[PDB]
RNA sequence: CGACUCUUAGCGGUGGAUCACUCGGCUCGUGCGUCGAUGAAGAACGCAGCUAGCUGCGAGAAUUAAUGUGAAUUGCAGGACACAUUGAUCAUCGACACUUCGAACGCACUUGCGGCCCCGGGUUCCUCCCGGGGCUACGCCUGUCUGAGCGUCGCU
RNA sequence: CGAUCCUUCUGACCUUUUGGGUUUUAAGCAGGAGGUGUCAGAAAAGUUACCACAGGGAUAACUGGCUUGUGGCGGCCAAGCGUUCAUAGCGACGUCGCUUUUUGAUCCUUCGAUGUCGGCUCUUCCUAUCAUUGUGAAGCAGAAUUCACCAAGCGUUGGAUUGUUCACCCACUAAUAGGGAACGUGAGCUGGGUUUAGACCGUCGUGAGACAGGUUAGUUUUACCCUACUGAUGAUGUGUUGUUGCCAUGGUAAUCCUGCUCAGUACGAGAGGAACCGCAGGUUCAGACAUUUGGUGUAUGUGCUUGGCUGAGGAGCCAAUGGGG
RNA sequence: UUAAUUAAAACAAAGCAUCGCGAAGGCCCGCGGCGGGUGUUGACGCGAUGUGAUUUCUGCCCAGUGCUCUGAAUGUCAAAGUGAAGAAAUUCAAUGAAGCGCGGGUAAACGGCGGGAGUAACUAUGACUCUCUUAAGGUAGCCAAAUGCCUCGUCAUCUAAUUAGUGACGCGCAUGAAUGGAUGAACGAGAUUCCCACUGUCCCUACCUACUAUCCAGCGAAACCACAGCCAAGGGAACGGGCUUGGCGGAAUCAGCGGGGAAAGAAGACCCUGUUGAGCUUGACUCUAGUCUGGCACGGUGAAGAGACAUGUUUUUUCACUGAC
RNA sequence: GGGCAGGGCGCCCUGGAAUGGGUUCGCCCCGAGAGAGGGGCCCGUGCCUUGGAAAGCGUCGCGGUUCCGGCGGCGUCCGGUGAGCUCUCGCUGGCCCUUGAAAAUCCGGGGGAGAGGGUGUAAAUCUCGCGCCGGGCCGUACCCAUAUCCGCAGCAGGUCUCCAAGGUGAACAGCCUCUGGCAUGUUGGAACAAUGUAGGUAAGGGAAGUCGGCAAGCCGGAUCCGUAACUUCGGGAUAAGGAU
RNA sequence: GCGGGCCCGGGUGGAGCCGCCGCAGGUGCAGAUCUUGGUGGUAGUAGCAAAUAUUCAAACGAGAACUUUGAAGGCCGAAGUGGAGAAGGGUUCCAUGUGAACAGCAGUUGAACAUGGGUCAGUCGGUCCUGAGAGAUGGGCGAGCGCCGUUCCGAAGGGACGG
RNA sequence: AUGCCUGGGCAGGGCGAAGCCAGAGGAAACUCUGGUGGAGGUCCGUAGCGGUCCUGACGUGCAAAUCGGUCGUCCGACCUGGGUAUAGGGGCGAAAGACUAAUCGAACCAUCUAGUAGCUGGUUCCCUCCGAAGUUUCCCUCAGGAUAGCUGGCGCUCUCGC
RNA sequence: CUAAGGCUAAAUACCGGCACGAGACCGAUAGUCAACAAGUACCGUAAGGGAAAGUUGAAAAGAACUUUGAAGAGAGAGUUCA
RNA sequence: CGCGACCUCAGAUCAGACGUGGCGACCCGCUGAAUUUAAGCAUAUUAGUCAGCGGAGGAGAAGAAACUAACCAGGAUUCCCUCAGUAACGGCGAGUGAACAGGGAAGAGCCCAGCGCCGAAUCCCCGCCCCGCGGCGGGGCGCGGGACAUGUGGCGUACGGAA
């Protein structure tokens, strides 16, 4: 009768990100005047690491042209983004690394990072450490353009939004082993209370249906229809298929 | 260990006193007292209680306004009046 | 006959049963049937010559004024009063007064920070500073003033 | 072979269908059916070793009670085994008994609780006698062997394995006989195994979980009361005290073995091979005692030593008895 | 890690392998909202599981229960809508979503992976052969294991002696491959066997020290209490301190002691009953949040086309717009 | 406050180096300017000086029956050392699939919107040196733990910190001592019976006891030798075993 | 008087009480591990045994093993039985006096009791800032007390210089 | 119990990973020797944290879980103060049904509530008279009821040593 | 009858509040928890829980004074009908 | 390119008022169970009850038929007796369960919108004068303001009304 692991996340104030010590959102910068017909030139400033994300963050400076004003921007550092270097952003805006342009601009198979979902959105796709979106055609009707996501899908996007050119930096992070529990609980005390997980056979068989019995053991099977209600929907969710 | 041990550590009050109800009721992390409710607009009572109600009641406390009320209604609220002078 | 132990009786101990008392309860019935932003209920803190509690009172703090009555209060002193005098205490109570929280009302609850006017100390309004006095919460109705609109229109 | 309620069918020129009239529908009246097999008729799957409550000795798991099927033990008849010969020693086919040291049947006492299996320690009792004392019998020549009688006085051991009762082996010995005492003995001990809660394996179940199936870790309380017992003051009488004694009554205690001589004798074809009286001693048990040997040792007795402390020498102290002869 | 009986082989752990999700999304919270957590996030991420370092390997089976895929070639299928006859209430008919049926995939999903005979010039075993069967009939490995009833299995070693330990065999009641098999250095207050040294665990006990216990001055409770307290036998509610018959009995006490008082504690924790409950499970009976699907309203504008009825109506299929959202 | 030692500089000027050089415990640096010279800046809690010898302390002697915070002579000195302990400052590195707070508040800089008096004066002084006035309200005792807190209590339990001498010794280990603290932990006296609780010693045997080496005992520090099977090559390891 | 009980005598007591005919009831105790209060045996018994230790003389005092003073012997042995704080306590701090009650013996002693006294800030902290977080307005929900949320469906700054 | 914010703390030794220096061998690749270095979810071990064994002491105790010896760990998945968040069919849980104020296989407080019990226990003065049953039938009935049977009380209708 | 608009006293209820009256009621373990400094003391962090406790005497006339003891305590004396 | 009316919408320490909370025995509007009974239990019963929320007064609510009846008719609402443990509801089980008429206590009726007729004939606020002003009213004087034609007041409402 006791709630189950799992349903206990939803309600928070125990599984909250720990986002005491991060450095601020990674958001791409905002579209205006000179984005939509020009372009506009910032300066790197430094690369910074951000906790629990593996993928370093770098700080651009722009200067408005309302106000006489230095906006500042913190971007996802692309691989071969160095200090004191420019970086441009528009349509006009050349085709180099950690430079944002529109997808549409971009020729077939340009490899690209902080893709756009939709016009605006500043960025939500291919932008995790080292992974890559490319784009695969163009349509000049209705403003379409393909690309793969690096979970292999191929979605459909509008021709306005833009990306940045090259690969996330700080890829192969998931190369080296961890090799202590130590390094696995430092790794997870920067992001959630989620890391030490307990088998659902362990438990009891009160607050979890996989526990109880003699032995150690299921007893039903693992998979489970999507439609399924919070606290049963456990194991492999909708498994097309189980085994290797 | 979670008896005479356990005791040895009460260091911390988690309620104070209570300006409105006066009583040592007023939790501090929650800022709600509990016996009245001072956060509340409303004063905190219940009918499954009948004995808390019969505590603290209008006969209860000094009744400093509505002593003179009494009277004054029993004699017929007159106002702006003088008895005969000698 | 000894000491101890057992029963009964007289007296003396522990204990407060019984009886008689009762300014207290329970039940029924009659009349009236009244709170508060002019600040309710409740809470806190203080007030007596000697005053802890109860009760009463609110910096005018064991009570002020007025009315009625008429010689006390009292545990002790002190005494005011001439009790042939509004005159001690009492009761009534219509005048006045009524600290801090609390619907609680400048912002929060630490008794901490402020703003708008007036007066005094300092000045000779000179702003600092000090003291005192009056304001500064939310919602809402009528009306006044100042406003906005590529809302609907009229003149130029 | 089947009540109420409900449904369904059949019957009347049947009643109502509500202010009245007509027509559908519906509700009634009477007779059949649809069914309750727990059959005088609820609509109904498990587990709990994480468990709880009210009770029950009306009811189980101990002991104790009746019985003795079974277990154990003992007789009666005598077909036969025994070289001949039923009864030296056995004894079928039949039959009569005893014991509750085995498992069984019963539920009589105990469920407002009588602490269980073993092992250790200790006392006493029984004989259905293993050995020792005294004897009867042989298919007893000696030795040895078994059968039987009076007989429980005194003995019935040390270990490997297993929690074990039981069981098997090694060694010694005269013998390593069998049992009871709430299946003696947990305010006597232990907790190894049963038998709570944590876990592992195998089987079973969809599952939670189950297993006289295995493994592992798992708190053993209280006597100062009465009696009993062990000791210690004492008590009634003897006029009071002291000395020396008697005795009724209780308890009781000693036990077994080896070597020499007999004697390589009796006996015996031989192989082998005794016994009595004597001598020297040993095992177990009981009562004492320290001359000797050993142990203890804080006479804190006397040296020797580590660290520190009284300035040092001397003399000492502290280090829960500093340590060591 | 179970505070207060279980520190462990249990949990966790890096490694390994699967499942879902590209944001009006996956998982989850919330009675409620343009609500909220993951998310200051974006597949090298988040969420859900299994196993559990390194090495090696990961055998066969989709029959069953799950999960998942598409599919007007579709049996069943509610509401709403359409037609029918009737005076109407109505009933019938056609149409007809999801889901169940039907067809594939998936076991590092839950899981499972047999039996009977004949047969090699001594016996024995058995290569090999035949038949019946399921979805395959246990493959590589391993074992009398923490897993084997028989069992203290058989042989060797370890001992004088071993139900213990180790090493080999497989006949495996009932071993077995991520419900992971085998192996494995270091490590472990983890469970066992043997050996060296050591020692009072023992043969077999003794002595010494400190604090108690002892006595005294002072101070001083609690548990418990039908009445009380010497035995044998009898009968009795089948084990008496009281009853009967006998043995007998003598004030008041002190220090021990644990045989008895079926001693004290807790209205037995075991078992059974109750038309008494609770934690948990599911193929038990009734339901329910959530979730999938269909209809009605918010729900508009334009352009093309078809079926059906009929000789204008509905169904409407697709495309385009935004002003609702 | 002023001055000066002493540390640090990823500060500057001359100059251009292989025969490479400088340099640390380690590192590290150098034609993107190393060694060698000359400067500059920061911290200076250290030394001298005003404060400040007047005061404080150790001594020796007095005034005053008493009260009396007094009066006076002297001294408060010279040096060296240390992987020594503590605090602090400063360089230099190592670790992160860990990157290790916000705000109040203060300051510097880029610009010149504007001001000033006009030839002795003014506007300005992120005020240079002095001089004047004010700083409101609340807490301040004591215990802070084998007796002032929580456990029913003066309960062997629990409860967050700072200061940290000598000897021995690797040591903040154990033992003794100094400054400081106390009376032995809700009582004392007299004996030393049995059972106990806590320490030990035991001839010969050495686990024969027990379910089981339970408990106890054996070894133990340092120096010099030596150290096997196995192994993931890292370990095992203080292996084991010897001498001082 | 079979009995339930009752009538007299004596003592204590000091203010109300009873018989008969009827009526009415919160009307009769030995038990309920009954409720409350009190009192026994146990019993002058268990016990006043965790952390090495006390002795001598004097003073006050009716009274001294426990108070004070001096001497001796000891322990805590700078992670102390030392010196100061935080939370908590709330007068326990200081002086004087009493020995009724408490400090499980005693006490001339005390944290007991009774009288008084004592806490002095621009510089030491609260006060100021924000952190994790909490929580109004606008907005939404809710039958409703209220709830959701902290920038989200806001005409959100009442401030300042120069004229 | 867990997450977050802000602070504090953790003697003395052993083993000896990278990196670096010097010497020797080589034709090179490079390899040996001696040093420096101080890494490790490293080891012995104190403080701290915890609690294996003696199943020791105690077990109407110092204590409603303490004490002695012996123990595990002791630079990291470490220990700890204060602030803050999660509240009862909920929380939290390196998972023991563990913890959630001495209570946790569903906390505490008040009310519904004098909940129900076919089940235990108790149920208060005297005398007189009469005086039983554990049996039939039915019941989800077997520790209980209804129904017949056994019992008492109140009468009535009559007959008569009239 | 004329809904989807509205007002209205009386006969009715009153375990709270103000002020009275009464009883076949209880008489300090009873009657309200509370006859008295009772929602008080006290307990728990809190929601909350929650007591025990009346009587000299008509009048204090409440024992002057002597004596032992440090005192608590006694022996005499005195008051009162006691 | 600005001004002037209107409609919608803001700011006020603008002038004058109003609501907030408490008690809650009785009352009104919501929400709303389980113990228990059915000898089990799920519909039922407990029960529109307790618990929870909101809102007043001295009473509250209700109230003058879109009624009852089917008679030779009655005639607002509220309460008492009876109807009546009845009609009816209900595993038609346990159980639940009104209304009409009749007799009484009391008794009281009315007002808008619309329809239409009257020159908005109507109402609020500020100034002055007179009266009384301690439950701030009446009259008069103000080319003083505002509300109102997106409709105030007079006549008039089902029993009919207006001329
Ligand atoms: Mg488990
Ligand atoms: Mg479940
Ligand atoms: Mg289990
Ligand atoms: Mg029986
Ligand atoms: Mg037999
Ligand atoms: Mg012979
Ligand atoms: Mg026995
Ligand atoms: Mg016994
Ligand atoms: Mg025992
Ligand atoms: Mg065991
Ligand atoms: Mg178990
Ligand atoms: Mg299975
Ligand atoms: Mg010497
Ligand atoms: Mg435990
Ligand atoms: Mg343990
Ligand atoms: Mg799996
Ligand atoms: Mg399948
Ligand atoms: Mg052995
Ligand atoms: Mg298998
Ligand atoms: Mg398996
Ligand atoms: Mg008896
Ligand atoms: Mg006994
Ligand atoms: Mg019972
Ligand atoms: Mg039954
Ligand atoms: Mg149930
Ligand atoms: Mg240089
Ligand atoms: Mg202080
Ligand atoms: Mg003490
Ligand atoms: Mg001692
Ligand atoms: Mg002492
Ligand atoms: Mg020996
Ligand atoms: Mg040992
Ligand atoms: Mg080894
Ligand atoms: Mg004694
Ligand atoms: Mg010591
Ligand atoms: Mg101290
Ligand atoms: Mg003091
Ligand atoms: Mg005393
Ligand atoms: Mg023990
Ligand atoms: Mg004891
Ligand atoms: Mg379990
Ligand atoms: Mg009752
Ligand atoms: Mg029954
Ligand atoms: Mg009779
Ligand atoms: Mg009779
Ligand atoms: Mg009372
Ligand atoms: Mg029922
Ligand atoms: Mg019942
Ligand atoms: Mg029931
Ligand atoms: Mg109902
Ligand atoms: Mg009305
Ligand atoms: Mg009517
Ligand atoms: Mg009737
Ligand atoms: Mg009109
Ligand atoms: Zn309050």
């Amino acid at each position: 009768g006791r709630v189950i692991r799992g349903q206990r996340k939803g309600a928070g104030s125990v599984f909250r990100a720990h986002v005491k010590h991060r450095k601020g959102a990674a958001r791409l910068r905002a579209v205006d005047f000179a984005e939509r017909h020009g372009y506009i030139k910032g300066i790197v400033k430094d690369i910074i690491h951000d906790p629990g994300r593996g993928a370093p963050l770098a700080k651009v400076v722009f200067r408005d042209p309302y106000r006489f004003k230095k906006r500042t921007e913190l971007f996802i550092a692309a691989e071969g983004i160095h200090t004191g270097q420019f970086v441009y952003c528009g349509k006009k805006a050349q085709l180099n690394i950690g430079n944002v342009l529109p997808v549409g601009t971009m020729p077939e198979g340009t490899i690209v990072c902080c893709l756009e979902e939709k016009p605006g959105d500043r960025g939500k796709l291919a932008r995790a450490s080292g992974n890559y979106a490319t784009v695969i055609s163009h349509n000049p009707e209705t403003k379409k353009t393909r690309v793969k996501l690096p979970s292999g899908s191929k979605k459909v996007i509008s021709s306005a939004n833009r990306a940045v050119v090259g690969v996330v930096a700080g890829g192969g992070r998931i190369d080296k082993p961890i090799l202590k529990a130590g390094r696995a609980y430092h790794k997870y005390k920067a992001k959630r209370n989620c890391w030490p997980r307990v088998r659902g056979v362990a438990m009891n068989p009160v607050e979890h249906p996989f526990g109880g019995g003699n032995h150690q053991h299921i007893g039903k099977p693992s998979t489970i229809r999507r439609d399924a209600p919070a606290g049963r929907k456990v194991g492999l969710i909708a498994a097309r298929r189980t085994g290797r | 260990t979670k008896g005479t041990s356990s005791f040895g550590k009460r260091r911390n009050k988690t309620h104070t006193l209570c300006r409105r109800c006066g009583s040592k009721a007023y939790h501090l992390q929650k800022s709600t007292c509990g016996k009245c409710g001072y956060p509340a607009k409303r004063k905190r009572k219940y009918n499954w209680s009948a004995k808390a109600k019969r505590r603290n009641t209008t006969g209860t406390g000094r009744m400093r306004h509505l002593k003179i009320v009494y009277r004054r209604f029993r004699h017929g609220f007159r106002e702006g009046t003088t008895p005969k002078p000698k």
